[PDB]
């Protein structure tokens, strides 16, 4: 059991979902029609990949997932896409009118018209679980649906499922690919509203991913397709412990114990390696020591910030592929005596390690080189608060003049919700500052 | 000791239910306040357009009363 | 889908309206019979936005043709793509407005408006999900100006949660010798600021200067001015009509272009009148603005730009970054990332590549100051004021429209002078 239900909200959530589930299928040897030859238990099973896939009597392996968007054109591409047979039609839910980059429309005006239907379809998935573990919610900060509807959903999920774990994969906005000027507003509102309802959230800075695609894969002008195929690798690394087995395999919940020292401090910094093109990877083997040291290069982070100017509260290394503890320990010992790694005084300095022997997979026609071993570092650093600081500043510039606020007020919201949301963020920045101060 | 054990798990249940309860009410309050506001905004808009019709009637009336 | 309902009122409205439908019908690859004869599927991806699909794959414009005189109606029906328009959507009176705003708004138009609304209602009720309306008209005349603003108020009554966009043609003595125009404009502006979500300020003063000084066309015809308007209207609706990163949504444009409800008057621009750096410098140049205003006499609140044709997207990003940096003083700092770029692979007709500009600049006040100046010159003498009171109007409604437009100017000035600190 230990099933996990994925919920993909808005364009970003959906399209990242397409990348993730395509990648999952290739890792598990599942076909586009849902058939899995290697799986001999037909109609069911308690294998590790069953945490993400249910099984029909006809041998089809179905993603434990719901796709939701208040506009049909993105999900329509799923309905007619390569993996259309993979999902039951009821798993793909669409309205007719999006949130127009407006949090209010996503949370209230438009969202309320579909929220009950969504919860019902989510319930149908959960009833098929023999031991539901929690939810994974994919969404953007900037979109009206990704922000507004997600926060509404998270609120409703806490009511219908109590304290059942809810994890986020959140797309932090970047001007190179941003779609709205009001994304800072939507970002602060969703973060405030969701904060009490999320147990752990992995932020993905689009600018960080944009730079990595340009720098490491030599893509002149990365598309969402370029970004999403990279994101899915990070997501895969994080969920690998749930979808596979192994002696040295460490469950994500165990890392979570270390990563969240206080409820509000639940935003881990992800760093992935190696990101390299086929051209450069040829006749070039990146060892355990090399990919591990790369985790402490800020240019490889999912969020733009400087951990070297902050303090660590946890450090987790999630390896996959040809990796053994001996080489890991050697690599860590070297890194500790050359890198700027400083912990807060209330936390032990030991790195927590997990290894999944299943090697990295790549999607056909992708840009990422197929390597024998990869690593994803999950750290809890005060430096992530820099991402809040940048967003909150852009929020302040516009709100001082009440720019664009009338679009929100027009949809039923009040300025009190803006000030309430911004104050919670200021408290959050203060929280990250306090945890870094030495004990008395 | 057995008594303490009961009190702990009861407290856990109480806090969990209290969280669910407050979350349920806080949300119902927000959607209600939002429904009121949005309606009040659309109602005012129509009232201003309603005044434009009343004005136009007074204009057309003012014309024939100058002949 | 997401349908837009087109409306064209008065002479000017129907002229540019007809031209708009000619140009995009070509781009979407449909003939004046309503049949598709294109090569790319991208032409029909978002065709439903402006067209109704009838029997036998017959694409009919979702357009409503209005005028208080039947003259222009025959011109459209006889002109190219006159056989594509829906016959029942032709709504015509018999008595013109005679360039009288009061007639169009209170008297003559108020009698014809209901039959128009019946056609609006019939079109709207057949939409999967109506997103709003777009109006083409002038503010200098009587019908398109007076009755156009009447329709807006009436449509907004039955569709208050829909977007109301307008392509308003501003009057200029350089083109029209009619004397009472600054009255009809001020009275129209008084309505547009209250009841429209997005207004594209098409300025004849600008259109004239472009044909004359840039295109080297002394004594420019309306066909010349409209060729500019058509290319402009085609550009600012490209993303509404073609597949892209961001889809066709009037509301999303309004949300990101309008920081304050009253300040929704855009000055469009077009280029050329090449390489990517050239296009970018031109489209931001004052000479290429369809509104007679210098952007360097104010600051940009927001800007939307559409490049069309096959070109380097890396280069477009770099050059757009370059302009914002080199001209940072002309963009308000209290709105981060207020310039957004879109790219359509399909170029217009005749050009290998072009660039359309949509700016929300505080420099637009120059246009409203021009009208206000010409207005107060007429109103101090009460010249031709009897043509308006004759229909039952009051001197106050002239005063209110004046001061309301004066407020709009000062409000644009307020946010031009505003600072981050
Ligand atoms: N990484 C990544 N980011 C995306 C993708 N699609 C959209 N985004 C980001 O999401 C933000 C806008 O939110 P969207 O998800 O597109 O909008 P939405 O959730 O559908 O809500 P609506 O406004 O109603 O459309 C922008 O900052 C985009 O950069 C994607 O496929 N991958
Ligand atoms: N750019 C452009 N402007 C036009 C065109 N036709 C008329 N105008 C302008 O429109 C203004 C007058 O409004 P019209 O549209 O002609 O008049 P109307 O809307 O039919 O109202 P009435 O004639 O009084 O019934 C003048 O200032 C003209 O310069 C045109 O084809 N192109
Ligand atoms: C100023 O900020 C913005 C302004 C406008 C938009 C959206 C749009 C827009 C949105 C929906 C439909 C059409 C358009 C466009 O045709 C357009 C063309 C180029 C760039 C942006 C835009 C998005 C923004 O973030
Ligand atoms: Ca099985
Ligand atoms: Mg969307
Ligand atoms: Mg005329």
């Amino acid at each position: 059991m230990r099933e996990c239900i994925s919920i993909h909200v808005g364009q970003a959530g959906v399209q990242i979902g397409n990348a993730c589930w395509e990648l999952y299928c290739l890792e598990h040897g599942i076909q586009p029609d849902g058939q899995m030859p290697s799986d001999k238990t037909i109609g069911g099973g308690d294998d590790s990949f069953n945490t993400f896939f249910s099984e029909t009597g006809a041998g089809k392996h179905v993603p434990r997932a719901v796709f939701v968007d208040l506009e049909p054109t993105v999900i329509d591409e799923v309905r007619t896409g390569t993996y259309r047979q993979l999902f039951h039609p009821e798993q793909l839910i669409t309205g007719k009118e999006d949130a127009a980059n407006n949090y209010a429309r996503g949370h209230y005006t438009i969202g309320k018209e579909i929220i009950d239907l969504v919860l019902d379809r989510i319930r149908k998935l959960a009833d098929q679980c023999t031991g539901l573990q929690g939810f994974l919610v994919f969404h953007s900060f900037g979109g009206g649906t990704g922000s507004g509807f997600t926060s509404l959903l998270m609120e409703r999920l806490s009511v219908d499922y109590g304290k059942k774990s809810k994890l986020e994969f959140s797309i932090y906005p970047a001007p190179q690919v941003s779609t709205a000027v009001v994304e800072p507003y939507n970002s602060i509102l969703t973060t405030h509203t969701t904060l009490e309802h999320s147990d752990c959230a992995f932020m993905v800075d689009n600018e960080a991913i944009y730079d990595i695609c340009r720098r490491n894969l030599d893509i002149e002008r990365p598309t969402y397709t370029n970004l999403n195929r990279l994101i899915s690798q990070i997501v895969s690394s994080i969920t690998a412990s749930l979808r596979f087995d192994g002696a040295l395999n460490v469950d994500l919940t165990e890392f979570q114990t270390n990563l969240v020292p206080y409820p509000r401090i639940h935003f881990p910094l992800a760093t992935y390696a190696p990101v390299i093109s086929a051209e450069k990877a040829y006749h070039e083997q990146l060892s355990v020591a090399e990919i591990t040291n790369a985790c402490f290069e800020p240019a490889n982070q999912m969020v733009k910030c400087d951990p070297r100017h902050g303090k660590y509260m946890a450090c987790c290394l999630l390896y996959r592929g040809d990796v053994v503890p001996k080489d890991v320990n050697a690599a860590i010992a070297t890194i500790k005596t050359k890198r700027s790694i400083q912990f807060v005084d209330w936390c032990p300095t030991g790195f927590k390690v997990g290894i999944n022997y299943q090697p990295p997979t790549v999607v056909p026609g992708g840009d990422l080189a197929k390597v024998q071993r990869a690593v994803c570092m999950l750290s809890n650093t005060t430096a992530i608060a820099e991402a809040w600081a940048r967003l909150d500043h852009k929020f302040d510039l516009m709100y001082a003049k009440r720019a664009f606020v009338h679009w929100y007020v027009g949809e039923g919201m009040e300025e009190g919700e803006f000030s309430e949301a911004r104050e919670d963020m200021a408290a959050l920045e203060k929280d990250y500052e306090e945890v870094g101060v030495d004990s008395v | 000791k057995r008594e303490h054990e009961r009190e702990v798990i009861q407290k856990a249940i109480e806090e969990n239910n209290n969280f669910i309860k407050m979350a349920k009410e806080k949300l119902a309050q927000k959607m209600e306040s939002n429904k009121e506001n949005r309606e009040a905004h659309l109602a005012a808009m129509l009232e201003r357009l309603q005044e434009k019709d009343k004005h136009a009637e007074e204009v057309r009336k003012n014309k024939e009363l100058k002949e | 889908m997401r349908e837009i309902v087109h409306i064209q009122a008065g002479q000017c409205g129907n002229q540019i309206g007809a031209k708009f439908w000619e140009v995009i019908s070509d781009e979407h690859g449909i003939d004046p019979t309503g049949s598709y004869h294109g090569d790319s599927d991208l032409q029909l991806e978002r065709i439903n936005v402006y067209y109704n699909e009838a029997t036998g794959n017959k694409y009919v414009p979702r357009a409503i043709l209005v005028d208080l005189e039947p003259g222009t109606m025959d011109s459209v029906r006889s002109g190219p793509f006159g056989q594509i328009f829906r016959p029942d959507n032709f709504v015509f009176g018999q008595s013109g407005a005679g360039n009288n705003w009061a007639k169009g708004h209170y008297t003559e138009g108020a009698e014809l408006v209901d039959s128009v609304l019946d056609v609006v209602r019939k079109e709207s009720e057949s939409c999967d999900c109506l997103q709003g309306f777009q109006l083409t008209h002038s503010l200098g005349g009587g019908t398109g100006s007076g009755m156009g603003t009447l329709l807006i108020s009436k449509i907004r009554e039955e569709y208050p949660d829909r977007i109301m966009n307008t392509f308003s043609v501003m009057p200029s003595p350089k083109v029209s010798d009619t004397v009472v125009e600054p009255y009809n404009a001020t009275l129209s502006v008084h309505q547009l600021v209250e009841n429209t979500d997005e207004t594209y300020c098409i300025d004849n003063e600008a259109l004239y200067d472009i044909c004359f000084r840039t295109l080297k066309l002394t004594t420019p015809t309306y066909g010349d001015l409209n060729h500019l308007v058509s290319a402009t209207m085609s550009g600012v609706t490209t993303c509404l009509r073609f597949p892209g990163q961001l889809n066709a949504d009037l509301r999303k444009l309004a949300v990101n272009m309008v920081p304050f409800p009253r300040l929704h008057f855009f000055m469009p621009g077009f280029a050329p009148l090449l390489t990517v750096p050239e296009l970018t410098q031109q489209m931001f140049d004052s000479k290429n603005m369809m509104a007679a205003c210098d952007p360097r006499h104010g600051r940009y609140l927001t800007v939307a730009a559409i490049f069309r044709g096959r070109m380097s997207m890396k280069e477009v990003d770099e050059q757009m970054l370059n302009v914002q940096n080199k001209n940072s003083s002309y963009f308000v700092e209290w709105i981060p990332n207020n310039v957004k770029t879109a790219v359509c692979d399909i170029p217009p007709r005749g050009l290998k590549m072009s660039a359309t500009f949509i700016g929300n600049s505080t420099a637009i006040q120059e246009l409203f100051k021009r009208i206000s100046e010409q207005f107060t010159a007429m109103f101090r003498r009460k010249a031709f004021l009897h043509w308006y009171t004759g229909e039952g109007m009051d001197e106050m409604e002239f005063t209110e429209a004046e001061s309301n437009m004066n407020d709009l100017v000062s409000e644009y000035q307020q946010y031009q002078d505003a600072t981050a600190d």
